[PDB]
């Protein structure tokens, strides 16, 4: 009932919104909402058929999958959406000029990590155009979550006539992008604070979505996002630190459980050359000398809790006994000030100093300030003659110096792409896309290179954690909002982008 | 996908 028009807000610029390409939460939102791979996440967070025309064949090994396509799927200049869209796209996401992060997900599709590597060619990829509506897809070995994987943008279908004419300014606007998904997106300049979601009148399934128009602002404090709230231009805002535990009894607020962990990374090879983070003894100083709890209860008050473990709590089980993955893990790297100056004495004398600068890296929203500012507190109170100096950027400028291994530390974080400890884990392969810490450890490879599967898996955090201290788990992501009662079916995935607004509907007065 | 601190 009433206007169906939602106002949201973003904390930060879009990095991307390059469906091969983007690899972060903002970006890989907004192309959820304007394309449309071959499944999507339903209501219960289950992979359902979507441009798919119909449940695939699936041979008994079930590494080969036969797939018809929707011949009413269109794109947004009036092109059909044909089976050669997907085999352009997934040639692109391996292809290594593309140097697409996520190229690794392509390691399931039969040779794509040749093909990544330069061993063969993108053609050889296991996808095939059976016709202009049939794929046949041939996996490197059964994989449990393919059809999360179908759901996630990287595998998206791309217009490779479209791509190929807008050449290097690619979707970096929102004219230079094409839409397949329930709505297209508008007034976005590449650089700008707002963007709008206008629904999409040649998506195939439109009589299912209820909004017309979705618009989108940058708001990065809680005080301007609640006054806009108020005064009812805004539908939803996020809540941080005070503004959260102020708001907390209220009747509109609301707490979102994200799965994800923020972490320090700790990059030992900055410019060619060591860094003070390349001695495990430092790495170990800083990890422990930072009280995880005093942090959520003091930075986030939101709901977040501390995190001892890069794979969150409640996402992954055994396929065993389904117990918990954190819990057959343990804890590692727990908040300790006296083994953490053990460390850090140990580290000074190894590196022949008596006093360490180093810049921490994090985003440039109100709240990251002042996690920024606690981190700073945390360390130079508790290691004499650490000084730590404070970036804090905008997001899509730390993922660029991240790729770039142009840091010291930052505050990073991951959310699930699928249900499988290996989504967090892969990250921190030798030379992977997502690791940019030079650390590179060969038991840890080998270990990521069906019981044993995961009996493996679990191995692998002890490695990365408590031997390596490769990282260091801060906390587990839940984010609080003020939510007006009228946003219905707003669909929260459980991973992949992170929400879906296709059905999304508003019962305004 | 890579998460931005709010």
């Amino acid at each position: 009932s009433g206007e169906q028009v939602l106002n949201l807000t973003e904390s930060a610029l879009i990095p991307s919104a390059d469906s091969t390409k983007a690899d972060d939460q903002v970006g890989l939102n907004v192309v959820n909402q304007t394309n449309e791979g071959l499944y999507a996440l339903d209501k219960d967070g289950i992979p359902a058929i979507a441009g798919a025309a119909e449940e695939p064949k699936i041979s008994d090994d079930k590494t080969v999958y036969t797939i018809k396509l929707r011949e009413d799927a269109k794109w947004s200049n009036g092109d059909p959406v044909t089976a050669n869209d997907y085999v352009y796209s997934w040639r692109r996401a391996v292809d290594p000029n593309t140097a697409a992060t996520y190229s690794y997900l392509f390691d399931a599709i039969k040779n794509g990590g040749d093909i990544v590597a330069g061993k063969k060619k993108p053609e050889e990829l296991g996808i095939k155009a059976v016709d202009d509506y049939t794929l046949e897809v041939t996996l490197s070995k059964p994989t449990a979550y393919i059809n999360s994987l179908f759901a996630f943008p990287t595998f998206f279908p791309l217009n490779e006539k479209f791509v190929t004419e807008k050449g290097e300014k690619y979707a970096q606007n929102s004219d230079n992008m094409l839409f397949n998904g329930p709505f297209e997106l508008k007034d976005w300049t590449g650089t700008n604070k707002k963007w709008t979601y206008v629904k999409n009148d040649k998506y195939w399934d439109k009589d299912k979505v209820k909004l017309k128009q979705i618009n989108v602002q940058v708001v990065q404090d809680s005080g301007t996002g609640l006054n806009l709230y108020n005064t009812d231009k805004v539908d939803r805002t996020v809540l941080s630190a005070d503004y959260a535990a102020q708001n907390k009894n209220n009747k509109d607020y609301v707490t979102v459980n994200n799965s994800s962990t923020f972490y320090i990374k700790f990059n030992q090879k900055r410019a060619g050359k060591d860094t003070v983070f390349a001695n495990k003894n430092i790495r170990k100083a800083i990890a422990l000398a930072i009280d995880k709890q005093s942090y959520t209860d003091t930075v986030l008050k939101n709901g977040s809790k501390p995190a001892n473990n890069l794979v969150p709590e409640g996402f992954t089980f055994d396929p065993g006994n389904k117990e918990d993955y954190t819990k057959e893990s343990g804890k590692h790297l727990e908040y300790d000030v006296k083994e953490a100056q053990k460390a850090w004495k140990a580290g000074l004398k190894e590196l022949g100093v008596n006093e360490i600068t180093v810049e921490f890296t994090s985003d440039d929203t109100e709240n990251a300030r002042k996690s920024s500012e606690f981190i700073q507190d945390q360390l130079q109170k508790n290691l004499d003659g650490l000084t730590v100096k404070l970036k804090n950027v905008p997001f899509k400028v730390r993922l660029q110096n991240d790729q770039n291994q142009d840091y010291d530390f930052s505050m990073s974080g991951w959310g699930p792409d699928y249900q499988d400890p290996s989504t967090f884990l892969d990250l921190f392969v030798t030379d992977g896309a997502q690791n940019r810490m030079s650390y590179s450890n060969k038991d840890y490879d080998k270990i990521l290179n069906d019981q044993k599967r995961w009996d493996e898996m679990v191995k692998a955090e002890k490695i990365l954690l408590t031997d390596d201290v490769a990282i260091q788990p801060l906390y587990q992501r839940s984010t609080a909002y003020l939510q007006k009662d009228y946003i219905k079916n707003l669909q929260k995935n459980p991973f992949g982008p992170d929400y879906t607004y296709k059905e999304t509907y508003l019962t305004k007065l | 996908s890579d998460e931005s601190k709010g």
